[PDB]
């Protein structure tokens, strides 16, 4: 039935993996030893959890995941933990070299040699499955290991898979804030083969999560760990209509095949709502109209874009929790009427109903408080596109004079694919501004 | 039916002019008619084929469904007029492996969808008069990579007004066309 | 005898034809177990139209749940009358439709198809001799619209000589769901007028705009919507169900109802449409329900009647009252609204009264009418679908499949001829 | 009026297209191959090396293309109260042939393009070293799924 399987690389990826997993455990009730050991008193946990994980002949649950990553240091660190007796160390594959954040020796000279094994594993994963639809990457673009690793594997998942879905879950490298240096020298590269050979992606960045903490969490000393809570959060209310039921169901495909409107323009803009903390949510009085007002505002954006700039082709909008369709219908009602608000003249309306019973639950020593509905949202406007002209006009800059290039030529590739991820790049622009002017 | 007989140059099946020019075809009529009236743009007595349904009105020869043509010439050339309607129609060929093939090709087609005992097909008509020549060897070893050896059964639907229609062993211009062949 | 065979289509078609079958159990008397605890008489000779004779008096119902996605069937049959039903008929894939109907057409239409014919014929066969079949699906998405249209299609050529009734859910600009919905109305909307007898239209925005400003709901739901329906559905049955003195049937409607055939879709409604407070205050009489039944204000349109002429009239009661004061409602408000109904045809309005009364309700009368207020639908349906296939948007996912251009073509070719013939026949003059 | 105009309608929509389309790729000058509209149909070319490719590898591989015929079922619901699970495809034993698309050289001209060939630089992925080899090593699969290699173009009337 409705079941994938997700893909983790790189110690981003691992560590956002990991934080889906005690998420899943932990609001389907889900022990960390991995049977039911609750025999006096239940708290839950008859559903339908095949979806994910996977009933044995003893009662015990499997995850279902791949997680690899070019160091050991991260596989060691998870291995160390209290949920090492969960999931299995086959799945967990350790290496001798890694890429830290370089595309050219995990894309030749280190992914090249563990592929086999990979492949074997997500081969025995998917027989032991009945029904596929999607999968679940996680990777990151600053990171070497997520970057050509990633692309290396995707290129064969694809040419290997071509009836299912391909979805995309990174970061992006802000334009004020990052970590290295040579981020954008693995992510122009990445661009062209999460381009040119899958179906969708997802587009984020960290300093949008630091403002939207600071500003509505209030917290001076922030950590990963909010971070991987909120990107669980956004997995789990995208997939909620897949773990359980509700009036209108929207599975993978229902919103994928309207989330793309054309090949080459699938970076759709996601938002989540309500973003707050436990104090913040307790003297506030929670509707549907306010907070789909809110996740229009660029304040509230996981993406810095202004949405004025622009306009929006398709919007793909979900809900999680006790909601009533009255409330979404005048929410619609009066954003359809917003002038604020842009879009083109070629589409009056375009939206999903997705109406989810089960509520979303909290977690024990989080910032996240007990609010009775969720929303999230998936629009596609042509104003995200700056995000791209920026990082060509660095990659441009970077490579005028070859800034640390020499050491990609002696791991051995060719010089002109820069030449040809530059003009990539400017044709997928040019296509978005076209796509953006209206007659 | 023409198995034995001597094939070369041209071999009519269907003249409107001719007496009975349905002899050897079969009618297969509703919601419609099939009447030789004549033709305003030539003065010619010509055969009329309309119907509602294009499925539901056509011909088809020999009349006898158990007999095949055992047609060799390689070329169908029929001089129909356009009447701005759905119109098809069906010829069924035999290859070298012994398997019967259709060729079926419509004015409401996009992409020849081939299957291996069906090749749907797409065509254009201009307005009035149309000589429409079907390469009936080239077109099977495209479909099938397979050589055409005789030609089983050809079937005509309705919207249209057919003036004649014969096989050739080559393409024939207008001037080498026989006068009786010619449209005037 | 005399039986009706019903068909499932669609997630929402199935949900509203489980609140109709359970609506139709409770008012006939039927426990959630199967067997009988009804008190009344006529509930016991003609029941065997929707149900089967079985052993120990234990009727079965006759439905088939025809989708392509395995999570209904465990929404539906966990509830109450879930258990009740026969599991057999609940054919489903492994695949959902994704809201595609020409690959919900192709795809999954070949290989399952087969097994829904298979057992629907069956069904058809079990019994001596049938009137028609009865279809709710909705036309947003791939399961309801993309097979029912294939079915009724199937079902016609192999019987020709029965009724194809459905109550199809009709799109709204305002209320989305669908982002490529305009083409699938498109591609219904031919077999709809091709291949298929009469068709009823349903909204879901006039109904939540009827209950809000009428019965002044808390928390408005899909529940009362279907409650709503399935009560529109038991009002026009029952002209079989429950034989009075003037019965009627499907075919008679569908005859009398239906100046061309081209021109099938109707206008339902019901009278009793009031508030939890005003149920105490009420007068139960003729010209009250002769206004709800006029009235716009209570019809489940999303357009207005009063922009047209009015075509054909049906007017189905069931109670006890009379017949004078019906001819004469009608009577004078032809002669009064004079300006709202084709002159040319006088006495468009048709008596139908069922002497048996509802359960639960002492007095009760639906409306099906044909008012010339679709046109506008149409239109904007027209005008949504050319600007959507001016850039070819959202066409690589249909093109994908297999299917080409020219059905988009041919089917807009045919709604400008339907909405040319509807608009040049809303002005029936007399003569010159 | 008769069907004419219909096909005529088509026709027009088609010229309209054309006639705005280039009036904007003028406007800011790129060939049609490389806007939005004439990229559909190599897709679908994409999707008929799909249907080679998905015939070819669950032919190569295990689980996707085995013999369905014995192949047991499920139950769910709520733990046990309901019913089995049912598979209806081809799990009978149906025999699904091989089916192709192309479209002809005058058609796709008016369609807007004489078929013409996208940008020379783009394409790793169809000159990909990974495809290159599999059509090397998958000749006989290849072989055993169909032997009629498709030259469609040249058909109009």
């Amino acid at each position: 039935m409705r079941e994938c399987i997700s893909i983790h690389v790189g110690q981003a990826g691992v560590q956002i993996g990991n934080a889906c997993w005690e998420l899943y455990c932990l609001e389907h009730g889900i022990q960390p030893d991995g049977q039911m050991p609750s025999d006096k008193t239940i708290g839950g946990g008859d559903d339908s959890f095949n979806t994910f994980f996977s009933e044995t002949g003893a009662g015990k649950h499997v995850p279902r995941a791949v997680f690899v990553d070019l160091e050991p240091t991260v596989v060691d660190e998870v291995r160390t933990g209290t949920y090492r007796q969960l999931f299995h160390p086959e799945q967990l594959i350790t290496g001798k070299e890694d890429a830290a954040n370089n595309y050219a020796r995990g894309h030749y000279t280190i992914g090249k040699e563990i592929v086999d094994l990979v492949l074997d594993r997500i081969r025995k994963l998917a027989d032991l499955c009945t029904g596929l639809q999607g999968f679940l990457i996680f990777h990151s673009f600053g990171g070497g290991t997520g970057s050509g690793f990633a692309s290396l594997l995707m290129e064969r998942l694809s040419v290997d898979y071509g009836k299912k879905s391909k979805l995309e879950f990174a970061i992006y490298p802000a334009p004020q804030v990052s970590t290295a240096v040579v981020e954008p020298y693995n992510s122009i590269l990445t661009t062209h083969t999460t381009l040119e050979h899958s179906d969708c992606a997802f587009m984020v960045d960290n300093e949008a999560i630091y403002d939207i903490c600071r500003r509505n969490l209030d917290i001076e000393r922030p950590t990963y760990t909010n971070l991987n809570r909120l990107i669980g959060q956004i997995v789990s209310s995208i997939t909620a209509s897949l773990r359980f039921d509700g009036a209108l169901n929207v599975d993978l495909t229902e919103f994928q095949t309207n989330l793309v409107p054309y090949p080459r323009i699938h970076f759709p803009l996601a938002t989540y709502a309500p973003v707050i903390s436990a104090e913040k949510a307790y003297h506030e009085q929670l509707s549907v109209a306010e907070i789909t007002n809110a996740c229009f505002e660029p304040a509230n954006q996981m993406v810095k874009c202004d949405p004025r700039h622009g306009k929006y082709m398709a919007c793909c909008m979900l809900y999680r929790g006790d909601v009533v369709p009255k409330d979404v219908n005048a929410a619609i009602a009066t954003i359809k009427t917003k002038r604020t608000i842009q879009f083109v003249d070629w589409c009056p309306t375009g939206f999903k109903v997705g109406i989810n019973y089960q509520p979303p639950t909290v977690v024990p020593g989080g910032d996240l408080a007990k609010v009775q509905r969720a929303v999230c949202m998936l629009s596609n406007t042509t104003a995200i596109a700056e995000a791209w002209a920026r990082l060509d006009h660095k990659f441009d800059l970077m490579y005028a004079k070859r800034a640390f290039v020499h050491w990609y030529v002696g791991e051995g590739m060719e010089e002109g694919e820069f030449s040809e991820a530059r003009e990539d790049l400017a044709a997928l622009e040019k296509d978005y501004e076209e796509v953006g002017v209206d007659s | 039916m023409f198995k034995n007989t001597f094939q070369s140059g041209f071999l009519s099946i269907l003249y409107s002019i001719g007496s009975k020019p349905l002899q050897i075809w079969d009618k297969k009529v509703r919601n419609g008619h099939i009447k030789r009236i004549t033709d305003n743009d030539i003065q010619s007595l010509v055969l009329e084929i309309e119907g509602t349904n294009v499925s539901t009105t056509y011909i088809t020869c020999p009349a006898d469904p158990k007999k095949t043509l055992g047609i060799k010439l390689p070329f169908l050339v029929m001089i129909i007029k356009n009447l701005k309607k759905y119109f098809t129609f069906e010829v069924q060929v035999l290859d070298d492996k012994n398997v019967r093939r259709r060729f079926r090709a419509s004015n409401y087609q996009s992409t020849t969808r081939v299957k291996p005992f069906i090749c749907t097909m797409p065509m254009r008509l201009d307005d009035g008069w149309n000589q429409i020549q079907f390469n009936l060897s080239d077109f099977t070893r495209r479909a099938y990579g397979t050589n055409y050896i005789e030609t089983l059964r050809v079937q005509i639907h309705a919207n249209c007004r057919i003036r004649r229609v014969y096989f050739s062993d080559r393409l024939y211009s207008e001037d080498e066309l026989p006068a009786e062949f010619k449209l005037y | 005898m005399r039986e009706i065979v019903h068909l499932q289509a669609g997630q929402c078609g199935n949900q509203i034809g489980a609140k109709f079958w359970e609506v139709i159990s409770d008012e006939h008397g039927i426990d959630p177990t199967g067997t009988y605890h009804g008190d009344s008489d006529l509930q016991l000779e003609r029941i065997n139209v929707y149900y089967n004779e079985a052993t120990g008096g234990k009727y079965v119902p006759r439905a088939v749940l025809v989708d392509l996605e395995p999570g209904t069937m465990d929404s539906v049959r966990s509830g109450p009358f879930g258990q009740i039903f026969r599991p057999d008929n609940f054919v489903f894939g492994q695949s959902g439709a994704g809201n595609n109907w020409a690959k919900g057409h192709y795809t999954e239409g070949a290989e399952l198809v087969d097994s829904v014919l298979d057992v629907v014929r069956k069904e058809a066969e079990s019994c001596d001799c049938l009137q028609g079949f009865q279809l709710t699906h909705s036309l947003g998405g791939g399961t309801g619209s993309g097979m029912g249209t294939l079915l009724i299609s199937k079902i016609r050529e192999e019987y020709p000589d029965r009724i194809m009734n459905t109550f199809s859910v009709v799109p709204s600009p305002k209320v989305s769901d669908t982002v490529v919905e305009p083409y699938n109305a498109t591609l219904s909307v031919h077999q709809l007028v091709e291949n298929t007898d009469e068709t009823y239209c349903i909204d879901n925005e006039a109904l939540y705009d009827i209950c809000f400003r009428t019965l002044k709901l808390t928390t408005p739901t899909y529940g009362d919507l279907n409650h709503l329906v399935s009560a529109t559905m038991s009002g026009v049955t029952t002209c079989l169900r429950f034989p009075g003195q003037l019965n009627a049937d499907l075919r008679k409607l569908a005859v009398n109802m239906v100046p061309f055939p081209r021109l099938h879709f109707f206008m339902p409604g019901f009278a009793p449409l009031t508030s939890r407070g005003s149920q105490q205050y009420r007068a139960l009489t003729v010209p009250e329900l002769t206004q709800q039944m006029f009235d716009a204000k209570n019809m489940m349109a999303a357009c207005d009647p009063r922009h047209g002429r009015y075509l054909t009239v049906a007017a189905v009661f069931r109670g006890r009252m009379s017949m004078k004061e019906v001819d004469e409602q009608m009577l004078n408000v032809q002669n009064k609204n004079s300006s709202y109904f084709v002159e040319w045809i006088p006495n468009n309005v048709k008596t139908a009264v069922c002497d048996i009364p509802p359960r639960g309700l002492k007095m009760s009368a639906t409306f099906i009418g044909n008012s010339t207020a679709i046109q506008e639908l149409f239109k904007r349906i027209s005008e949504q679908f050319t600007a959507m296939f001016r850039r070819k948007a959202f066409l690589h996912w249909y093109t994908g499949e297999g299917m080409d251009e020219m059905e988009f073509t041919e089917a807009e070719s045919n709604m400008n001829d339907l909405v040319s013939e509807y608009q040049q026949y809303q002005d029936a003059t007399a003569e010159e | 009026p008769p069907q004419h105009n219909f096909l005529k309608n088509w026709r027009r929509h088609i010229a309209l297209r054309k006639k705005q389309q280039e009036a904007l790729s003028k406007h800011l000058k790129k060939p049609a191959s490389e806007l939005l509209m004439h990229t559909g149909e190599s897709y679908r070319k994409i999707q008929e090396e799909r249907e080679v490719i998905d015939r070819a590898l669950p032919t190569q591989h295990d689980g996707k293309a085995t013999s369905w015929f014995w192949s047991p079922l499920e139950y769910l619901g709520d733990e046990m109260t309901g019913l089995l699970m049912t598979k209806k495809k081809t799990q009978r034993g149906l025999v699904e042939p091989i089916t192709h698309i192309r479209k002809p050289l005058s058609i796709q001209v008016e369609t807007g393009l004489p078929a013409q060939k996208d940008a020379w630089y783009r394409y790793t992925w169809d000159r990909s070293l990974f495809l290159i080899y599999r059509r090397k090593e998958l000749q006989s699969i290849m072989a055993e799924l169909d032997f009629s290699q498709q030259d469609i173009d040249g058909l109009e009337v």
